[PDB]
């Protein structure tokens, strides 16, 4: 280790001499008192050392030691069920070890380092591995956490610790070379986490809310941005999100939120429940907490922690669901920095690497091949706070250029209780054509083409807008009073979804399906009906309009019979109308 | 702030914090950081201002397994009254909620002079209700907040169409927003009790006719409605 | 135009009055027409009885 | 302003001092500012501009016991036509008033295209009325701009109403200010005596009601008010 003495304090920049042979971005202990700092620059025999923590106090001529390696995480077991900072240090334990305050120079190991885990050999001596494969198994709630080689390790295994109780210091594996493996590893969180193959979205993200896997649906593996404007229940449709998915594990990051929201995260979450086993959702999720008032490194760096974090229980094989809560306070964060380097802003004060930031991020989710066989995949679901929700924001537009999907959160929709309040005219999605195949295999080869039509239902319910602005419903012809209470069916029993209903609040790709055709198949009765000279007011009276608003709250396994039936009687109910 | 929190976690205090003039302190800022040869960020104000205004303010909160609490109310004075200035953004940012003075009460001779429209608190909806304050309390405000949005609106509409032209209940909304405005916003230097300004609150609704109160329920209206200015108010 | 920071919150000014500008003409056109539609169902009794 | 300043306070001569654009005076003070680092104040002018400009302009007067007059009219090209550009606004700020031109006025014909409004002249009270020019002639250039400025704002008006809405006053109002740019504006290059311009400026003034002009005294509206355009020409 490099090992050098501080020359000159200035603020939080540090300038330690004697530090030849120091790389740069490695991290560094600032003083005596072991102060965490990254080395920005290099000159002669000086190294000049940012650091994250407040440096008063400090004197000339404290010690300065280079730990050789940059910013990283440790990966392994013992994340799950864990809450952690922007650079992954444990909150919990700091408070068991500190108190109500977070103490400067505080150590702790983000994996407990006193806990025994079952572990399971999977690899005998003679065998060769590469990065990747599978050294054994270790069980972590309802998860086998499998503990793989490095991606930079191969060679022949030697010997293999027998199954037993370790910690996840204890050496399970060693190699020929010398080389021991342990259940966990370090991977620089700014390095994207090698993979043999990156695959196609094929396969659909389902999140369980009709409108976003309908309307505007995400792909396994892709990314999609939120607004998240006050008022329009953004953390009820995340943690909904969450909750609902098709992905294993959950990575939630909050970069530099405030702190009263930060609690709200922080406490809503541990009363979640895992729908798969009944338990806390908070046993196969990560937090990620970081307020406004951390340091500023931790709030820049808990997005790339983790999205490391999230690329490792890929490659173990699993589906992941990376939640971002403000990449806005992240791009805040990224700007102060800039600032402090004194570097030429671009745009509103950001500076011009934002972009490639934002990408560098963003581009690491997709379903992949794993180094190990398997097939995982990382969706980014990020969120944007602009000023004033004005999306002209330079951060708003360089996520849009990249995000495959734009889930338009609304207040305006929230303030008249349409919950989600998902705002469709604004909201788009450029997985439909990808995922078409996917629909038309295993939902009804039907499908594309009923999205399709609904969504132009929608679209004509708002070009009537400022007609019926101008004058009253009941003015409109009869054709046009249709498409207003249609759209009115759609929006009312289709659209809207009770995130806190004991069935309402996850929905299938059948049962939303089953409802399109229920809708359309009144739609397209009532308007031959219309021209059969029946008037709108005794197709309004219809009991069918009760059966269709009540198929959502028809529990999963009950809906094909209800389903059937209900096609039955809307059928039926027009032929007997006059 | 180091005071406040040292009574509040240390004697179990409820400490109000009150910061005069916030402007000042982000102009000193702005001086301290030329003085120290810093580049500054935008509009001339230190890059790390953001940080800077995040450690004073998040000082605040209410702690687990502590009696005590702090809270700040920041006072700023926007420097051309424009929103999108650095200080009251980054404010907007960190903090949960503004209240807005407004010069046009303000000349009206309406003291204190705040606007309800503009205004906003982010955590009420966890502060009030049954067992805190009373249970109708977020239906009244929601009523007030419409009610007087529907008034100051029609309130213009009868400069151009006259009052003759208005409908009785457009006539109603525009006897609420100065009825409003001159009893509930222009108290004065009165201390009024979250009873008695409830109290005002629903005597100002009665003016409205009953069923038009769509953000009340029925058995808070029931409970409430009906009593006049007259009886409770402090001056005609 | 000269650009200021002051001329910029002067066009700002500008902008939010002419949106404001929009919801009160909106607000009379609503008027008009409702008083349009009383006075169209009595030109068409006044029709009726001229017919008769 | 070296040989001007000789002239005038050693040989008692009335000098008029004609620079031809400070425009290009300001860009070489910028080249050399800039050649030599120094802070720059708005659009990169050296700071120390307005000293060097007022060293520049303080040079003209007229001094106790001495007969001799400095005069100056500079002339200077607003860049854009943007009077908050740095080299009219520190002129504005050193000089004793200016003269402004109207693109407006130049499009459509009108010889001299001076725009009174922005225009200024700060000395004006110390060389007119009675004894000097004529007792009415501060009254009268204020109603003239009262008027005028009315009629401006008339024309803004009739862009949103159009002109057949516009009451009489306002109509009266609008017909004065474009009398007024056709006749008082407009002279061309010939040579009018102070009686002839307050001649024209009354008959332009009688196109308003007389209860109107509340800048002027009744009795110099008694004096001078009633007389006709068609008098003077026409």
């Amino acid at each position: 280790m490099i090992q050098g003495v501080i020359q000159k304090i200035a603020g939080p920049a540090v300038i330690a001499k004697g530090m030849l042979g120091a790389r740069m971005y490695d991290i560094c202990k600032v003083g005596e008192e072991g102060l965490v700092g990254e080395i920005i620059r290099l000159d002669g025999d000086t190294a000049f050392v940012q650091v994250y923590e407040d440096t008063s106090g400090l004197k000339v001529g404290e010690p300065v030691v280079s730990t050789g390696l940059p910013l990283a995480v440790e990966l392994g077991p013992g994340m799950l069920n864990g809450i952690y900072d922007g650079i992954q240090r444990p909150l919990e334990r700091i408070r068991e070890k500190t108190g109500i305050y977070i103490t400067r120079g505080v150590v702790v190991h983000a994996l407990d380092r006193e806990k025994k885990w079952a572990w399971t050999p999977m690899v005998k001596p003679g065998d060769e591995v590469r990065g990747g494969m599978v050294l054994g198994t270790v069980p972590e709630f309802g998860f086998t956490h499998k503990i793989l080689v490095p991606p930079d390790v191969r060679g022949r295994v030697k010997e293999v610790k027998p199954a037993g109780e370790y910690t996840v210091e204890e050496p399970v594996v060693v190699l020929e070379d010398g080389t021991e493996l342990k259940m966990y590893h370090t991977w620089p969180v700014r390095r994207a986490r090698p993979v043999q193959r990156k695959l196609d979205p094929n396969t659909p993200f389902l999140t369980g809310m009709r409108i976003l896997d309908v309307l505007f649906p995400v792909a396994m593996g892709g990314t999609a941005a939120i607004p998240g404007p006050f008022g329009s229940g953004k953390t009820v449709t995340q943690q909904s999100l969450a909750k609902w998915s098709n992905a294993d594990v959950v990575v939630y990051v909050g970069c530099g939120e405030r702190g009263n929201e930060m609690t709200d995260v922080l406490v809503e979450f541990p009363e979640l429940t895992d729908p798969k086993t009944g338990g806390p959702l908070m046993h196969r999720t990560v937090l990620i907490a970081n307020t406004s008032n951390m340091p500023v490194a931790a709030r820049e760096a808990s997005i790339y922690v983790g999205v490391t974090i999230a690329e490792y229980f890929r490659d173990q094989g699993f589906s992941v669901a990376l939640m971002a809560d403000s990449t806005s306070r992240w791009a805040e964060a990224l700007r102060e920095i800039s600032s402090r380097l004194e570097e030429m802003p671009a745009e509103e004060g950001y500076p011009p690497y934002l972009a490639a930031r934002l990408a560098a991020f963003y581009e690491r989710a997709g379903k992949v091949i794993t180094l190990g066989g398997e097939e995982g995949a990382v969706t980014i679901v990020g969120a944007v706070s602009p000023p004033g929700g004005d999306m002209s924001e330079p951060v708003t537009q360089s996520t849009l250029r990249i995000v495959g999907a734009f889930w338009r959160l609304d207040a305006s929709l929230a303030f008249r209780r349409h919950f989600p309040a998902i705002n469709w005219n604004g909201s788009y999605s450029l997985f439909t054509s990808a995922l078409d195949p996917w629909y038309r295999e295993n939902v009804a080869e039907d499908y594309p083409e009923l999205r399709d039509a609904i969504s132009e239902l929608l679209q004509r319910e708002a070009g009537l807008q400022e007609i019926v602005q101008l004058v009253g419903p009941d003015a409109l012809q009869d054709a046009e009073r249709l498409v207003i209470e249609v759209g009115r069916i759609i929006r009312e029993d289709f659209l809207q979804q009770n995130a806190y209903h004991e069935v309402d609040a996850y929905c299938s790709m059948k049962k939303a399906y089953g409802i399109m055709k229920m809708i359309l198949a009144f739609y397209k009765e009532a308007e031959a009906a219309i021209k059969r000279g029946v008037s709108i007011d005794e197709i309004l009276q219809l009991p069918v309009l009760e059966r269709i608003g009540r198929a959502r709250y028809v529990s999963e396994e009950e809906f094909p019979a209800y389903f059937e039936e209900a096609m039955k009687e809307i059928q039926g109910a027009f032929k007997a109308l006059a | 702030l180091t005071v406040a929190e040292y009574l509040a976690f240390e004697h179990d205090y409820h400490v109000l914090v009150i910061l005069t003039d916030m402007t000042n302190y982000c102009e000193a800022l702005r001086e301290i950081g030329a003085a120290r040869e810093e580049i500054p960020g935008r509009r001339g104000y230190p890059g790390y201002m953001y940080t800077d205004l995040a450690t004073i303010y998040e000082r605040a909160g209410v702690v687990e397994g502590k009696k005590g609490s702090v809270t700040q109310i920041p006072i700023l004075s926007m420097p051309d009254d424009d929103r999108t200035h650095p200080i009251p953004d980054l404010t907007g940012y960190i903090t949960e909620g503004q209240i807005q003075l407004s010069r046009e009460l303000h000349r009206k001779g309406i003291y204190p002079p705040i606007d309800p429209l503009p205004s906003l608190s982010r955590l009420m909806n966890n502060g009030v209700g049954k067992g805190k304050t009373r249970e109708d309390h977020k239906q009244v405000s929601d009523q007030l907040y419409s009610a007087y949005a529907n008034g100051v609106d029609i309130r213009k509409l009868v400069a151009i169409i006259g009052e003759d032209a208005l409908t009785e209940n457009d006539r109603r909304y525009l006897q609420f927003a100065d009825a409003f405005e001159r009893f509930f916003i222009n108290q004065g230097q009165q201390n009024r009790s979250i009873e008695e300004s409830l109290q005002i609150a629903w005597a100002l609704l009665s003016m409205l006719p009953q069923g038009e109160l769509k953000r009340i329920s029925k058995d808070h209206i029931g409970k409430y409605y009906g009593q006049k200015l007259e009886e409770i108010w402090g001056a005609p | 135009v000269s650009p200021t920071r002051m001329n910029l919150l002067q066009r700002r000014g500008q902008l939010r009055l002419a949106q404001k500008g929009v919801d009160l003409l909106k607000k009379k056109r609503d008027a008009l027409v409702a008083e349009f539609f009383g006075l169209v169902r009595e030109a068409m009794e006044a029709r009726k009885a001229l017919d008769q």
